[PDB]
RNA sequence: GUGAAGAGGGAAACAACCCAGACCGCCAGCUAAGGUCCCAAAGUCAUGGUUAAGUGGGAAACGAUGUGGGAAGGCCCAGAC
RNA sequence: UCCUCCUAAAGAGUAACGGAGGAGCACGAAGGUUGGCUAAUCCUGGUCGGACAUCAGGAGGUUAGUGCAAUGGCAUAAGCC
RNA sequence: GCUCAACGGAUAAAAGGUACUCCGGGGAUAACAGGCUGAUACCGCCCAAGAGUUCAUAUCGACGGCGGUGUUUGGCACCU
RNA sequence: UGCCUGGCGGCCGUAGCGCGGUGGUCCCACCUGACCCCAUGCCGAACUCAGAAGUGAAACGCCGUAGCGCCGAUGGUAGUGUGGGGUCUCCCCAUGCGAGAGUAGGGAACUGCCAGGCAA
């Protein structure tokens, strides 16, 4: 064969799904771009891994002029 | 268009100064008249607001629309800040560049009392 | 071009294929400020009938519970290909 | 015979030939020949089909191919083990439904339409039927 | 109000959930009239191994 | 899911298919799959049709006034086939 | 050995001598931050100058760009200054 | 300070021959035969563009299509 | 109370395009000017400052129109969870869920605080 190679998986995806409460610092999404964005305490590091900045619920948004997915953390 | 430039050129400080959850000063400069109000850190719902648009400031002033005015609007803010109860705010510019008017407002409002 | 027609009772993938499976085939009924009407009709009349041009075109009068409905066809399903009809849309 | 003019790419996935065709009212011609069955057909049938129909009608008439291949099929060479690689193309087919229309006609006679469906309808794996164009 | 529930099946061929679903209403084996309290659930339960089950 | 590591009844015989999980005993009764004229436990059961090929009891393209149902479409008393 | 896509059955994971591509670096500015900016490709007019160099206006709007594959992402621009 | 890239790296340091061979094992794995399969092979059939002085179906039958057989080349590795 | 501007949101196409308009007393715009503040990899075009002769052209705001975009039932269809079945590459049946596309139709956003002018 010509081929016949592979990278190992990076295990991507929602970690804390909508309404499960995560403490302060807790990793909501790993992704590679911006899919969804930082919204109310709620962080993005150089990986653009969205993590939570306090001790609450997870919240999924649908806002924006371009229509963009907001993840927000409520108290 | 102009505005629509200004508008994008702005909404970078809007979008930041937003998500700290900060009250802003925002202050709309023009050819002729400039604004000024302090605005709820939720971005609706205004606390305090002045321009030289207003007759009480407006009936003073030689001219609306320079840097002596700017001082008297700054400084008419930052008076009315301070009686409402707000000390700790933000300057959003807006998309104008700090410089002339803008500056001789934010140091009038900073000489005033309010502290930012 | 007048056709007896019952009103349905059940309604779904589970009713219409019974339907179906029993010379007839569902219908709808719909226009104006009034609410859709969902209704039952035999096939083999309504396959004898297509055959004739006037059937796209002019007013059909569907009876109904003793009332006498004008409508006309609007759209159609054919079944994919065996020569029979499945549902029809009746715009009034 | 027909095949695509480049493609992304060169082999493709088995795939499964499922559910109902989309193709299924008559569009340009008046008439049409209709899959009944379910197959799938070759670059080389639809020629030999098509051929067995212009042929049949002779210079007058127009006719539509509604089917084209758009899909590579794999072979492995005689006396070859398993594994070692994917297969090369050898032909290339098209994915038939039932109830896709392969084949429209216009300009011609009902009977003579009929006549030269069947020609064609013989060269073919797949079950059909004739279909007339209806008016909605 | 209860309803009597009985199993009519073997529960040897069939999906971990329908395996649990039965140690959920109580049934052991087959020919178990176990009666259970009327509520939305438990009827839920009935209708997710309704094929095995009959209710009296 | 089953076997592996699960016997028992059925699928003629048939680890994995259908039914069902053997603690031990009894010359008790009710059922599952599957069956009920004889080999072999139980319907030569009841009613309404189909089949004439021993189909049932292996198979395709295509072929044919086989034979049942239907829903239509071509003509009569000026008498069509 | 490492990265990207599909296979992978709408969380993660998931094989084959299955299907396609990349990497073994680069950069004291290509980092930081502050303040700005907006693209492709055409149309018409214009010296040499022509399809295309540079200019003007109009059209399209992210087809662009992202130090390198592929993916996801970016006008608040992560783009170019 | 290592293409320790056979990239969880056996040594700092290593290629071949055996038909002169031997021991331990395997039908966990090939060569013969069997089996399952039937791409290929063989054997039929379906449509009819043409040839045949005219005339498709006397005899051939292109383009294509559908089966059988287990007779060839194969595949698989289920028995040994 | 209302009618007109501006500022900042909420909501992101029923909210956007085009076309047809109409508005200048303030508001906004261009416009005026270029020691001073500042600006151009050239250029007061931009950004900036000092102004008040002009206009509502452009840009902007408001009213009007479906040419598009956009929203969108009911019914059917596809698909599919579970237990069955068949003539088993593919279907079908009971029961639960149930699209997408299209169709009737909808459809020139709806608002929040705050400021100014005018009829009160
Ligand atoms: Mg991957
Ligand atoms: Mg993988
Ligand atoms: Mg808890
Ligand atoms: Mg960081
Ligand atoms: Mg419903
Ligand atoms: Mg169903
Ligand atoms: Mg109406
Ligand atoms: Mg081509
Ligand atoms: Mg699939
Ligand atoms: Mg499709
Ligand atoms: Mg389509
Ligand atoms: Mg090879
Ligand atoms: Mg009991
Ligand atoms: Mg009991
Ligand atoms: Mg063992
Ligand atoms: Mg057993
Ligand atoms: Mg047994
Ligand atoms: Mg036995
Ligand atoms: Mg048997
Ligand atoms: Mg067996
Ligand atoms: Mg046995
Ligand atoms: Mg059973
Ligand atoms: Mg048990
Ligand atoms: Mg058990
Ligand atoms: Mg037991
Ligand atoms: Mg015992
Ligand atoms: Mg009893
Ligand atoms: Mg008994
Ligand atoms: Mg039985
Ligand atoms: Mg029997
Ligand atoms: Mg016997
Ligand atoms: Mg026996
Ligand atoms: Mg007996
Ligand atoms: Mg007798
Ligand atoms: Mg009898
Ligand atoms: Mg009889
Ligand atoms: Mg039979
Ligand atoms: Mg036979
Ligand atoms: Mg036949
Ligand atoms: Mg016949
Ligand atoms: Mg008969
Ligand atoms: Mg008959
Ligand atoms: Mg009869
Ligand atoms: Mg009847
Ligand atoms: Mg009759
Ligand atoms: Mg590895
Ligand atoms: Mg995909
Ligand atoms: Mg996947
Ligand atoms: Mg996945
Ligand atoms: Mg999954
Ligand atoms: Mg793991
Ligand atoms: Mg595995
Ligand atoms: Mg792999
Ligand atoms: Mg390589
Ligand atoms: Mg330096
Ligand atoms: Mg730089
Ligand atoms: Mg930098
Ligand atoms: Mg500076
Ligand atoms: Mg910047
Ligand atoms: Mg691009
Ligand atoms: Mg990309
Ligand atoms: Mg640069
Ligand atoms: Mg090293
Ligand atoms: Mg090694
Ligand atoms: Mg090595
Ligand atoms: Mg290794
Ligand atoms: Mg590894
Ligand atoms: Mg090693
Ligand atoms: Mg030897
Ligand atoms: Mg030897
Ligand atoms: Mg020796
Ligand atoms: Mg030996
Ligand atoms: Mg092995
Ligand atoms: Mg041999
Ligand atoms: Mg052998
Ligand atoms: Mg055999
Ligand atoms: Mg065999
Ligand atoms: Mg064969
Ligand atoms: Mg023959
Ligand atoms: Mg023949
Ligand atoms: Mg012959
Ligand atoms: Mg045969
Ligand atoms: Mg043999
Ligand atoms: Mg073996
Ligand atoms: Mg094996
Ligand atoms: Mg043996
Ligand atoms: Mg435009
Ligand atoms: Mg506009
Ligand atoms: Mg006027
Ligand atoms: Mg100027
Ligand atoms: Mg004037
Ligand atoms: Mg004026
Ligand atoms: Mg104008
Ligand atoms: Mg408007
Ligand atoms: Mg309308
Ligand atoms: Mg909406
Ligand atoms: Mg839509
Ligand atoms: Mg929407
Ligand atoms: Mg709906
Ligand atoms: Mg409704
Ligand atoms: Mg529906
Ligand atoms: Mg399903
Ligand atoms: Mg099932
Ligand atoms: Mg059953
Ligand atoms: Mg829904
Ligand atoms: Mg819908
Ligand atoms: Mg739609
Ligand atoms: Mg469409
Ligand atoms: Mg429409
Ligand atoms: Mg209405
Ligand atoms: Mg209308
Ligand atoms: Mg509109
Ligand atoms: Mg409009
Ligand atoms: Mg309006
Ligand atoms: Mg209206
Ligand atoms: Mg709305
Ligand atoms: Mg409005």
């Amino acid at each position: 064969t010509r081929n016949g190679r592979d990278s190992e998986a990076k295990r991507l995806g929602v970690k804390r799904f909508g309404g499960e409460s995560v403490l302060a610092g807790s990793i909501i999404v790993r992704q590679r771009g911006t899919k969804f964005h930082a919204g109310a305490n709620v962080g993005c590091g150089r990986d653009h891994t969205l993590f939570a900045k306090a001790d609450g619920k997870v919240k999924f948004e649908v806002k924006g002029p371009k229509n963009r997915k907001f993840i927000s953390i409520e108290a | 268009d102009k505005k629509s430039a200004r508008i994008r050129r702005a909404t970078r400080a809007r979008r930041k100064l937003q998500e700290l959850g900060a009250t802003r000063l925002v202050v709309h400069r023009t050819p002729r008249h400039i604004y000024a109000q302090v605005i709820a850190p939720n971005g609706s719902e205004v606390l305090v607001a002045a321009s030289t648009v207003e007759k009480a400031i407006a009936e003073q002033l030689k001219y609306t629309g320079n840097k002596d005015a700017a001082a008297a609007v700054g400084k008419a803010v930052a008076e009315r800040a301070l009686e409402k109860g707000i000390k700790d705010v933000s300057f959003d510019r807006s998309g104008f560049q700090y410089h002339g008017r803008v500056q001789a407002l934010a140091d009038a409002a900073r000489e005033a009392g309010l502290q930012f | 071009f007048t056709i007896n027609a019952e009103v349905r009772k059940e309604q779904g993938k589970g009713a219409s294929r019974r339907l179906r499976a029993a010379n007839k085939f569902p219908a709808i009924i719909y226009g104006g400020k009034e609410a859709p009407l969902a209704i039952e009709l035999d096939h083999d009349k309504v396959m004898n009938m297509q055959a004739k041009a006037e059937f796209y075109s002019e007013v059909l009068t569907i009876v109904v519970d003793g009332k006498e409905i004008k409508v006309k066809a609007q759209d159609v399903q054919r079944h994919p290909y065996k020569p029979k009809l499945q549902h029809i849309d009746f715009v009034r | 015979m027909l095949q695509p003019k480049r493609t992304k790419f060169r082999k493709m996935h088995k795939g499964r030939n499922r559910g109902l065709a989309q193709g299924t009212d008559v569009s340009f011609g008046s008439f049409g020949l209709k899959a009944v069955g379910r197959g799938r057909l070759t670059a080389r049938q639809i020629e030999a089909a098509r051929r067995a129909m212009t042929r049949a009608v002779k210079r007058q008439g127009k006719i539509w191919i509604r089917v084209f291949p758009d899909k590579p099929i794999t072979e492995k060479p005689l006396a070859v083990r398993m594994g070692k690689g994917k297969g090369n193309v050898e032909y290339w087919v098209a994915l038939i439904q039932p109830g896709k229309v392969l084949y429209e006609m216009d300009g011609v006679p009902e009977e003579l339409a009929r006549e030269a469906f069947k020609l064609a309808a013989a060269k073919l794996p797949i079950k059909t039927t004739f279909v007339t164009k209806t008016v909605m | 109000k209860t309803i009597k529930i009985t199993q009519t099946r073997s529960a040897i061929g069939r999906l971990p959930k329908h395996k649990a679903t039965l140690l959920g209403l109580g049934l052991r084996r087959i020919g178990h009239t176990v009666e259970r309290e009327d509520t939305p659930a438990i009827r839920g339960m009935i209708n997710a191994v309704s094929f095995m089950v009959k209710v009296e």
